[PDB]
RNA sequence: GCUGACGACCAUAGCACGAUGGCACCACCUGAUCCCUUCCCGAACUCAGAAGUGAAACAUCGUCGCGCCAAUGGUAGUGUGGUUUCGACCAUGUGAGAGUAGGUCAUCGUCAGCU
RNA sequence: CGCUCAACGGAUAAAAGGUACUCUGGGGAUAACAGGCUGAUACCGCCCAAGAGUUCAUAUCGACGGCGGUGUUUGGCACCUCGAUGUCGGCUCAUCUCAUCCUAGGGCUGAAGCAGGUCCUAAGGGUAUGGCUGUUCGCCAUUUAAAGAGGUACGCGAGC
RNA sequence: CCUCCUAAAGAGUAACGGAGGAGUACGAAGGUGCGCUCAGAACGGUCGGAAAUCGUUCAUAGAGUAUAAAGGCAAAAGCG
RNA sequence: CGAAAGCUAUUUAGGUAGCGCCUCGGACGAAUACCAUUGGGGGUAGAGCACUGUUUCGGCACCGAUGCAAACUCCGAAUACCGAUGAGUAAUAUCCGGGAGACACACGGCGGGUGCUAACGUCCGUCGUGGAGAGGGAAACAACCCAGACCGCCAGCUAAGGCCCCAAAUUCCUAGUUAAGUGGGAAACGAGGUGGGAAGGCAUAGACAGCUAGGAGGUUGGCUUAGAAGCAGCCAUCCUUUAAAGAAAGCGUAAUAGCUCACUAGUCGAGUCGGCCUGCGCGGAAGAUGUAACGG
């Protein structure tokens, strides 16, 4: 698996050696039974709209970035529960690091690239 | 709003309360154009002395007492006048 | 014939009709003691507050 | 194998709340009816209902029940259980002719 | 994961479960059944979970009757979501189970490899259960 | 004894199957001049009639195959008062539905006609 | 007879916005912080055992599912405070918990030794300095026996 | 504004609760008198079929009711 | 004497108005309430598949079994509501008028919608309490339980709750259970705690355990597999010598080997074995200022 992660959305491909297998859209029909977020997951949070509590003064980006990538994580883990096979984590340093400390088999990740090119609009 | 699922499915329209039902019952002392039944269709048909208005509402058409029935081979409701 | 019925316990916090029933046998308050006709309809009213009086 | 023993179910035995301290005295409620004669309220030992209702003939032979004196060849006609715990509750059984 | 082909009305008001299993709380097709001592909701995952876990167990050699079949439509409020402005998406199907239900019957194998099956169906249900067998009466 | 008309009632009255009925009555039935009919048709309606038949229908009788009716007992629910582990339980009053045993091939009234 | 006077008991025949330049009267009747209630979610634990582990479910890991505990994330509510309970981060100075990071004692091990892994006991002490960025964090460099996870108004601005 | 449910077997009864309609149409689609009975299914029949029209046999409405739903509808309120 | 926090409407929503509810005056006089008996209509709780849907299995859409439903009903209560008749009890009902206040309600029940059958959440219905209510109990505690304070008393009886000491009243009586400070938080699940119950199996033709001897031949059953030998998996599970012994219930091997077990005989001598049901216990059970989850 590829887990794409930016501050806006996660992506989740699934792939062998250099090919794309599946990319994980509403179209893929494994997502079906799918009870987190299924992707591709957008950051729909709170303070990204602006409903929220805590306006801005409070500072809590990091702590609600590290819950969107907790809940991505949950996501990734429910769709390998039943297809078991390592992940790469691509994104930002930033990114791959709030998802490392909280990831809920972080044994199971082989690889994390943090030097990928248009990890929203990309193929 | 983690899942996106809130989804409008807008319905919140009710229509005002029309007051049906059995206004008079069985054995009632009732004088002539008492409403007896408010009532979409012929629920309860009008036998002697109760007539039925274009809303299908049934009055007294003498005095008397109100009295209920089921008769008839279609196994009707009936409301009834008795001169009593 | 008549009977004797006593309240034992408060009608203060009691349903409408069963106060009613107390005002009807004639009770007033606690442990008042009251001569009431023994009829059916007097047993009734009895009957129906018979968790907080007496007919001795 | 065939045989039970009953006693005479009262008519200050018979309804919900009587039934209830019924079955808490360790006594199942039963009827005896049909044949020709009018229907008689029984009560069963519970734990001599349980051992009957073990053996598979008992629902398909001619059953006799002594109620302390009279007797009634009958037929288990209907068994009353428990949804859950599974324990026999009523028994009806079918006067043969 | 079952779930009803089409229904009259996509949600359902919650509701009550109240009273035994009068009906639903009999062996009727297999030779054993699993029956819910205590009440409460059978998801459709729990109800695929245990049909799984019986049939890997009884390996293709015994009939399998699922009595239960989730029907009522659940819905729930996703995170971050003020209470109101309409009633949630459905999410999941359960079945009502009330104490008695038989909910798996087994029939066309051994006695043992059967109980077997069925205490490991039972562990993976949120219900208090029994192995009962098939009477007559 | 039977037939017809009009009712009460509205399956314990119904359905199905079989049997009986033509002196009265009823029904088919004959003809279409006439009255009257047909978006065509004497099929239905209508008229004028008795050569024929109870074939159909109808009426009556029999039965339990279906339907319908239906206990007793038990269970569920439940008003009030109490308790509760919130499922329920106890006291008291009430009490199904389903199912079972069983029942049913209706019962009456006014008037006329043949016997 | 003439009203989508449709905001449909119809304010005028006739009507939009901005305010961080702001102002008044009020409200904890009502939001943002913090407390409270809750615990969906989250974290932690447990149950089952399909499996992985050369063999071998249970050394280690635990699919599908089930059951708790915490208050600890993201939330839900609007009970307290609007005649004012100062925000984030740093500094200083702390204090408690144990779900233990090191050190101490153990069982098991897919424990030869050395090193480990997992769990049990254990809170006495100890538990870095820098580069970047306001950061908390995070990445990285170099260390260390170790560089713990948390609560304390996300401890501490009438202490900076 | 109308219909159903929530609504706890009289009426009423809230939610940014769950679902649907209306802001018309008709001088006949109104009145009356007279007359009629539908949907389907099977069998037979030129083109002609899964299904056109014709004939037969079952068919208490499984139809229709200008229109949403509910209630009603054989004395039909349905169709001439 | 004594509310209301409701309905309707409102550029209305924390304002106002009509109605409801409070008070005062007058009229009227049982028209009112309670209960008994009694006349009604109903589609709810329950229930059920006859319709609308939905569900499973079997036979062959239909048949037969089998489930489920707010917007399904062949059915169908209790209550409640509308009437009648009749007692007794009672500071009734109704109408006309003067004066209002109120239209932020809250909790505990019950029936629901909503939410997560979460919330000291929200929205209705319905009851009680608070509001606007003191007293006693619940450690403390508007809304829970008992009970409605005119004033005074160094009199008595009781309610809820209590009676070893704080602290008034039993270190009361009878029968039993618990050993966990359970009582005095917490589940799935686990266990040979302990008490009771309804039944079973075996046993002086010697039961259960222990110990001694055997536990075998066809044969490595066939298939599969790199192997596949009782013990990866699949299909059989047959015969023989027997006192007994499985085409094996475990460990072990790459497969073998090996060690057991079932089972039989011997020794021993008296009760014993395993399920089910009920009561009370046990583990599961980790948090932050101080014991700190009986007020002590």
């Amino acid at each position: 698996y590829t887990v794409v992660l930016t501050r806006d959305k996660a992506r989740l491909i699934e792939a062998a050696n250099d090919r794309v297998v599946a990319e994980f859209d509403t179209d893929n029909a494994k997502q079906n039974n799918m009870e987190g977020i299924p992707f591709p997951i957008d950051n729909n949070g709170l303070y990204t709209t602006g409903d929220g509590g805590s306006d801005r003064s409070a500072n809590n980006e990091n702590s609600y970035l590290k819950e969107f990538f907790n809940q991505v994580d949950k996501s990734v883990q429910e769709l390998w529960g039943e297809h078991k096979m390592p992940l790469v984590i691509v994104g930002d340093v930033r990114n791959i690091s709030y998802y490392k400390e909280v990831c809920d088999r972080p044994e199971n990740i082989i690889a994390t690239v943090s030097n990928l090119t248009e990890l929203e609009d990309g193929n | 709003a983690h899942k996106k699922a809130a989804g409008s499915s807008r319905n919140g329209r009710d229509s005002n309360p029309k007051m049906l039902g059995v206004k008079i019952f069985g054995g009632q002392a009732i004088v002539a154009g008492n409403i007896i039944v408010r009532q979409r269709g012929t629920e309860f048909h009008a036998g002697a002395g109760v007539g039925m208005g274009r809303d299908h509402t049934l009055f007294a058409l003498n005095d008397g007492v109100v009295k209920f029935a089921t008769k008839g081979k279609f196994n009707r409701r009936y409301v009834m006048v008795e001169e009593a | 014939k008549t009977m004797k019925v006593t309240q034992l316990k408060s009608g203060a916090h009691r349903l409408k009709s069963h106060k009613a029933s107390l005002k009807g046998l004639g009770l007033r308050r606690i442990n008042h003691s009251v001569v009431v006709e023994d009829t059916p309809s007097t047993r009734g009213m009895v009957n129906r507050v018979n968790y907080l009086v007496k007919v001795e | 194998h065939f045989a039970l023993n009953a006693v005479d179910r009262s008519a200050e035995l018979q309804g919900k709340g009587a039934s209830r301290r019924l079955r808490k005295q360790n006594l199942v409620p039963a009827i005896i009816y049909g044949g020709n004669e009018e229907p008689a309220s029984i009560s069963i030992k519970i734990n001599e209902l349980v051992k009957a209702l073990e053996f598979e003939a008992f629902f398909s032979h001619i059953l006799t029940i002594t109620v302390d004196g009279v007797e009634e060849q009958a037929v288990i006609k209907a068994l009353q259980r428990h949804p859950a715990k599974g324990f026999p509750m009523h028994a009806d059984f079918q006067r043969i002719v | 994961m079952l779930q009803p082909k089409r229904t009259k009305f996509r949600k359902m008001h919650k509701g009550r479960n109240t009273g035994l299993a009068h009906r639903g709380s009999t062996v009727a097709f297999g030779q054993f059944g699993l029956k819910s001592l205590t009440r409460g909701r059978m998801t459709a995952r729990q109800i695929e979970a245990a049909r799984r876990t019986i049939t890997r167990k009884i390996k293709r050699g015994g009939k399998i009757w699922i009595r239960v079949f989730p029907d009522k439509p659940i819905s729930n409020k996703p995170l971050e979501v003020r209470m109101g402005k309409g009633k949630g998406p459905v999410e999941y199907w359960v079945c009502e189970i009330k104490p008695g239900k038989m909910l798996y019957e087994l029939e066309g194998i051994s006695e043992e490899l059967a109980r077997e099956a069925l205490t490991l169906a039972a562990a993976k249900l949120p219900f208090k259960t029994t192995i009962v067998k098939r009477t007559i009466m």
